């Protein structure tokens, strides 16, 4: 359990996914051009992971997303090879990019994913990162992982799903676009970081107090929590090692892995940190809603797994300690019937522009809030039947939105009938 | 359907290397053990053995020189029973030179009075007859009624009445039992039924009635006559309550 | 439209499909030299793999109508027919996670497996993809072989000995295979193969060899069949029964 | 006389490092595997340039942590073909370790235990150190144990467990592991010592005086008792001189195998009495399993002391706590204290936070008091399969969903055994 192929899809796909790299090549001290200018041996110790060069494929139907990408500012280092464009976009149809358009480059992409993948060691799994309100993030996305997965069963499915929320597009037909690939991403992905818009919003808005943010603004939280998440798998550790342990033990049950994720302290774009904050306050932003990037209410439900990434030099006595305190004198709010269900780790290397951080990855019921939000959105426009002639035109059947709206709904009450279980 | 269609398994890596010394030792219990081992170890596990590019005639000639020759009777009845392991393991095999190479040998030993013995011996002479239908033991069985000793008179006697209860050859008529039945058949069966001992006799009179109920009672007919209307009677006694 | 069958575009793709399928139910029963999806029956053999999700499954449902279309005479070139067709259809179809994908690729099979005089022809063809990466693929298609077995049976099938064989020798490997359905699906299969033989011979060559709790399902499962050690009557017949049964 | 020490996962492995480095010390052989100096070939053999090699086996289905002892201190003292590794781990799943990764290498595991076996002339058995909670410990040592059973039953199989404990835990389904490896391993292993991490945390955080141990603070720690135990098969002594006697001793139940281990002193490196130390064997805060005694009873106990003793203060020291102790023992039990001498000194290892002491002892005892232990891994495994959590992880992996339910009912019938031995 080596090696992680890295895909993003879509322009968000590609957007979050060019960020992400930013941050993680600064931390392992690469430059663009792909040289080692680091100064510590933490570093380059399990660089092997998602380098080489990035072992990064990048795809999209937009064409223009190709140049977006290399005039950023790392877009020098990634392979030409695995650029993977097409034509036309799939413009927020989910069946386009899941049955006609998306379909038809799908297969060039998984020769290119088949290549990185032939000349790795020891595979851990994938990772894919996209929008759900779009039509090529979710609807190729979406078709690429149960290409995947069909094609690479022994291996870990790991993707970064941002969630549409009004407050970022308001575009209706992504209650539809959402739906559809929440149905999938349920049966073909073993562990989802669910990233909500709304929430991203409401964070940029009422926490760091900007009027208007932008995708900039959003996509700075996302990648440094995608860093914070990704610290036990990029740096020597003993908790949370590699993909595999990790799904295990964070999902109970299969259907029930969708993962609120929110870590601390939430800084603006290259603001000034003067005062490092001290391991009881970081504790103190776990039930802390405002630092949740899921827009959910952990208050209102109950957490079954959780899993603490303590980032920077601190007292590694002081972290169990507060733990340890904040678990039982909140002890209604975890699971009973899972003992041992939360797991701390720390790292000692920060992450840049921090003294200290922590990230909050948590399985908890809470997140059907969530997922009622995405089903009243799409049942309203279901109900009256708006748009469905785009995707019906492209092979869709009628049936698939009433599948996809059931099966959301019994996992919303898979959710609700673990908060209300009891141990006795 | 025959359950046979199971795969083969191989015995020759089976065997160790003190197991030739052993087998021909002058120590009863050495050779016992030998056989002994490679029978409870080797044979009596496995349900079917290796029939392509295996010899065990290299095996199966040894088996036979403790049968005949080996003094200790114990060694004799492990032997047999190994003998029959392969018969009924390894069906289909036994042509001629595994057949012939322990038929005779056999049929020597049923000179053994033993019950346990004579168990052991006849029925692993039933095995080879079983497999070699009427080969080399038709010819071979008469010889040894023949015998001067008194128990492998009355003991092949009573293979040749085991053999004729399962004889169901192939063919509306022709077959070897009639080529050989007055010339050889009925003139050995009849030097049983006319024996000094009644042990004796009433073993032919049952392998004479097992006869007739294959050849018809009135086919043989000649020679009952020039029987003693006393042995008549105890010929029919068993006529009638033998089967086939 | 009939070279349109393999058009660049799906959607004209589709239209064919459900054109042939129109042909195949109004066509004449004697047939059109038109009706030529026989003699090149690498033509469905490409359908059926059409690379598109939604015109491969009109192409089943057309080559479905198409496979009962040909239940008259003459037509004994049905073995050419398996050869080319079932390896397709199992390896993408059966394969496949769309419901009707694949409901229709198995009742294909079923009616392929009655062209036949018996199952061997198809059995021996559809056999290779249980050792396939996907296990999905041979959870279904051990579900499939499962079922040409409950309805068809063995019958006028040249030396069974060897078939026997040639399907009882990987199933130790599938009831010890990592899938849960992958081997709940095996032990379906077992009691349909002792459903149809004695406990005797599986428990001689098989059961020894399994998990002892698996060999403790499978004999409660035999405590719930009800009936005769060989079904006395098959769920369904061969072409050449049903016939001989009319003449 | 010769035995086979085996290592799996990262626990068995990493023990394995500090006892083999701690015999090194105690037998004055070198890194390089030179010796400028019988009873200790027991566990090391010979090369013809005067070179001595360990028999031992290390096993990890990851490279990671095995990879570190072919190019660490002791890279040259064991053969390369000692030391196996595969690629993907179990990851924390019993069934992986046991049934989907365990098959792709238990052959070539099991082949080159035969080449050390046929290096030996009387082999006695073997020692195992591995993990509970993990997939590799569970699954691939009960794997490896079935299939030791086979190709050398006939001879002694001891296990060396970690028992899990929050304060280290890697994963949420250690007790399933747990439950399931001592389920399988139960009827293949003669006897087996537990360690409770905890315990081993506690006194590491007393008497040692470290706020947050780290792994090699537990795991020299754990050597140094794991020595005190095999020292009597490395200088031939009087007590425990062969695997055999170890059930002998201390088994009068072929399922109830698990003795409490206690061990005295531990003095910090920042001298006691023979009588101080025997009375800190009879108190609950230095023993490697957290339970106590004095709520079960005694079905046999043994003293193996070492160092400066004199064999008279031993039996003042027993007849003390014989009259000033009620330690209750069973009716069909030998009411007397068995015991060992060794006059060798507890040797450390150099910059070691454990201190030279001049004498030391490990008292191994089976009370059944130590079923306190298997209750506590049920009851957390009862918590999580009564509501079939994680189930699906090791159902998906090759394995029945029944053998949860095998495994607890052995469990079960083994708290029963434990009690009625007790009334
Ligand atoms: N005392 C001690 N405990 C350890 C050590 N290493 C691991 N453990 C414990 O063992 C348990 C399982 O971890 P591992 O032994 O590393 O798991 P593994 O055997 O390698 O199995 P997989 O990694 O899942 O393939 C954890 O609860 C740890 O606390 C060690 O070196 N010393
Ligand atoms: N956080 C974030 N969300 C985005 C970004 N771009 C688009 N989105 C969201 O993704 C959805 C639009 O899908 P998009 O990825 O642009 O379409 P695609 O190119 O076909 O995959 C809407 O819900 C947007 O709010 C971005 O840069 N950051
Ligand atoms: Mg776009
Ligand atoms: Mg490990």
């Amino acid at each position: 359990m080596r090696e992680i192929v890295h895909i993003q899809a879509g322009q968000c796909g590609n957007q979050i996914g060019a960020k992400f790299w930013e941050v993680i090549s600064d931390e392992h001290g690469i430059d663009p051009t792909g040289s080692y200018h680091g100064d510590s041996d933490l570093q380059l110790e399990r660089i092997n992971v998602y380098y080489n060069v990035p072992r990064a494929i990048l795809v999209d139907l937009e064409p223009g997303t190709m140049d977006s990408v290399r005039s950023g500012p790392f877009g020098q280092i990634f392979r030409p090879d695995n650029f993977v464009f097409g034509q036309s976009g799939a413009g927020n149809n989910w069946a386009k990019g899941h049955y006609t358009e998306g379909a038809e480059l799908v297969d060039s992409v998984l020769d290119v994913v088949r290549k990185e993948s032939e000349s790795c060691d020891c595979l851990q799994g994938f990772q894919l990162t996209h929008s759900l309100g779009g039509g090529t993030g979710s609807g190729m996305g979406t078709l690429l992982i149960s290409k995947i997965r069909e094609e690479y069963p022994d291996r870990i499915m790991n993707t970064f799903s941002v969630v549409p929320s009004p407050k970022v597009s308001d575009t209706v037909v992504e209650p539809y676009n959402a739906t559809l690939s929440v149905h999938q991403l349920v049966e073909n992905t073993d562990e989802t970081y669910c990233i909500d818009n709304e929430a991203l919003y409401d964070i940029c808005f009422r926490t760091l107090k900007l009027t208007t943010p932008t995708y900039g603004d959003l996509n700075h939280l996302v990648s440094a929590t995608m860093s914070g998440v990704t610290t036990c798998l990029r740096f020597p550790g003993q908790l949370n090692a590699d993909l595999r342990k990790l799904a295990v033990n964070m999902v109970p049950f299969p259907r029930l892995h969708f993962f609120m994720p929110g870590f601390a302290p939430l800084t603006s774009r290259g603001s000034q940190q003067y005062r490092a904050l001290t391991v009881p306050e970081l504790t103190q932003q776990m039930f802390d809603a405002k630092n949740m990037m899921a827009a959910c209410d952990p208050r209102h439900g109950r957490y079954l797994t959780v899993a603490a990434v303590f980032r920077g030099r601190m007292s590694m006595k002081e972290v169990d300690e507060q733990m340890l305190n904040v678990q039982n004198k909140n002890s209604s709010y975890f699971v009973e019937w899972i003992p041992n269900n939360v797991k701390t780790a720390v790292c000692d290397i920060p992450p840049r522009g921090l003294k200290m951080s922590a990230t909050f990855i948590g399985n908890s019921t809470a997140i059907q809030e969530l997922f009622k939000r995405i089903s009243e959105q799409f049942t309203a426009m279901f109900r009256r039947k708006a748009f469905l002639h785009w995707y019906t035109g492209e092979g869709m059947d009628e049936m698939e939105f009433t599948e996809a709206e059931s099966n959301m709904n019994d996992l919303v009450s898979e959710y609700q009938q673990y908060q209300d279980a009891t141990a006795d | 359907d025959p359950f046979e269609l199971l795969p083969p398994s191989v015995i020759l890596d089976k065997f160790p290397a003190d197991f030739q010394t052993r087998i021909s030792s002058t120590k009863w219990k050495d050779r016992v053990e030998a056989l002994e081992e490679i029978h409870n170890n080797v044979l009596k596990p496995v349900k079917k053995l290796a029939h392509k590019n295996q010899d065990y005639s290299d095996y199966l000639r040894v088996l036979a020189n403790v049968i005949q020759k080996d003094a200790n009777v114990q060694a004799v009845t492990i032997a047999a029973n190994s003998v029959q392991l392969l018969c009924n393991s390894l069906r289909s095999n036994f042509t001629r030179s595994y057949g012939a190479i322990v038929l005779v040998p056999l049929l020597e030993r049923t000179k053994e009075k033993k019950p346990s013995v004579n168990e052991a011996i006849c029925s692993a002479l039933d095995a080879v007859a079983t497999y070699c239908g009427f080969d080399d033991c038709l010819e071979e069985t008469l010889n040894y009624m023949k015998h001067k000793t008194p128990q492998v008179r009355i003991e092949c006697t009573k293979f040749l009445t085991r053999m004729l209860q399962g004889w169901k050859s192939d063919g509306p008529l022709q077959n070897q039992l009639l080529f050989k039945l007055l010339p050889e058949v009925t003139t050995a069966v009849l030097k049983i039924v006319n024996d000094t001992q009644p042990t004796t006799r009433n073993t032919g009179f049952e392998c004479f009635a097992t006869l007739m109920k294959l050849v018809g009672e009135r086919e043989l007919a000649d020679p009952l006559e020039k029987l003693d209307n006393l042995k008549k009677k105890k010929i029919y006694e068993y006529y009638e309550k033998v089967e086939v | 439209l009939e070279q349109r069958a393999s058009h660049k575009v799906w959607k004209a793709r589709l239209n064919a499909y459900q054109e042939l399928n129109n042909l195949f139910t109004k066509s004449s029963v004697i047939p059109n030299d038109v009706a030529n999806y026989w003699l090149d029956p690498e033509l469905f053999a490409s359908y059926i793999v059409d690379s598109n999700v939604v015109a491969q499954e009109n192409a089943i449902i057309a080559l479905h109508t198409l496979l009962e279309y040909i239940s008259q005479v003459p037509n004994v070139s049905t073995s050419k027919l398996r050869l080319q067709w079932i390896p397709p259809l199992v390896e993408k179809g059966l394969s496949s996670s769309r419901a009707a994908t694949k409901a229709k690729a198995t009742d294909c099979i079923m009616l392929l497996t009655q062209s036949d005089t018996s199952i061997q022809q198809t059995v021996n063809l559809m056999l290779p993809s249980l050792s396939n990466k996907l296990p999905r693929l041979v959870s279904s298609c051990v579900k499939c072989l499962a079922t040409i077995i409950e309805e068809f049976g063995f019958i006028n099938v040249s030396d069974i000995n060897i078939l026997l064989s040639e399907i009882l020798e990987p199933l130790p490997k599938l009831s010890s295979h990592a899938d849960r359905n992958v081997r709940s699906e095996t032990m379906n299969l077992i009691l349909q193969i002792y459903k149809w033989f004695g406990k005797e011979l599986l428990q001689e060559l098989l059961l020894e060899k399994l998990k002892p709790i698996q060999q403790r399902d499978l004999s409660r499962m035999f405590e719930k069949y009800e009936g005769t050690i060989p079904p006395k009557q098959q769920p369904r017949l061969f072409q050449w029964q049903k016939e001989q049964e009319q003449e | 006389r010769e035995c086979i020490s085996i290592h799996v996962g990262q626990a068995g492995v990493q023990i394995g490092n500090a006892c083999w480095e701690l015999y090194c010390l105690e037998h004055g052989i070198q890194p390089d595997g030179q010796m400028p100096s019988d009873s200790f070939n027991t566990f090391f053999s010979e090369t013809g340039a005067g070179k001595h090699v360990p028999r031992a086996v290390f096993v990890d289905l990851e490279p990671t942590v095995i990879d570190e002892v072919r190019t660490g201190t002791y890279r040259q003292l064991f053969h390369p073909e000692q030391l196996i590794t595969g690629k993907e781990d179990a990851a924390n799943n019993y069934a992986r370790g046991h049934y989907t990764i365990g098959k792709e290498i238990i052959d070539l595991v099991l082949d080159r235990i035969r080449k050390l076996a046929d290096q030996c002339t009387g082999l006695q058995g073997f020692s195992v150190f591995h993990s509970f909670g993990g997939g590799t410990g569970s699954g691939f040592t009960s794997l490896l144990m079935e299939r030791l059973s086979v190709d050398y039953g006939k001879k002694s199989k001891l296990e060396f467990s970690i028992y899990p404990a929050p304060q280290v835990s890697t994963a949420v389904v250690e007790p399933y592991n747990s439950i399931l490896t001592t389920h399988t391993t139960l009827e293949h292993s003669d006897c087996a010592f537990m360690v409770d991490n905890e315990a081993i945390y506690d006194i590491c955080r007393r008497n040692l005086d470290i706020e947050r141990p780290t792994y090699t603070n537990l795991n020299r720690l754990i050597g140094q008792i794991v020595s005190s135990i095999t020292a009597s098969l490395r200088f031939d002594g009087a007590l425990n001189v062969d695997l055999t006697e170890f059930q002998t001793n201390l088994v009068p139940y072929p399922r109830a195998h698990f003795p409490l281990a206690t061990y005295a002193p531990v003095i910090s490196a920042e001298q006691l009495s023979v009588a101080e130390i025997t009375n800190a064997c009879f108190e609950p805060a230095n023993q490697m399993v957290k339970c106590d005694p004095r709520h079960g009873k005694y079905m046999a106990c043994c003293l193996l002391y070492r160092g400066d003793v004199v064999p008279k203060d031993v039996n003042a020291a027993i007849a003390t706590i014989k009259t000033k102790r009620t330690i209750q023992f069973v009716d069909w039990c030998p009411t007397g204290f068995k015991v060992g001498i060794n006059y060798e000194p507890p040797t450390v290892v150099p910059g070691g936070d454990l201190a030279k002491v001049q004498r030391a002892v490990c008292m191994l005892s089976n009370t059944t008091a130590i079923a306190e232990a298997w209750a506590r891994l049920d009851h957390k495994f009862d918590l999580m399969y009564a509501k079939r959590a994680f189930v699906h992880w090791y159902v998906g992996e090759g394995m029945e969903e029944g053998e949860f339910s095998e495994a607890r009912e052995d469990m079960a019938a083994l708290e029963k055994d434990y009690e009625e031995v007790g009334v």
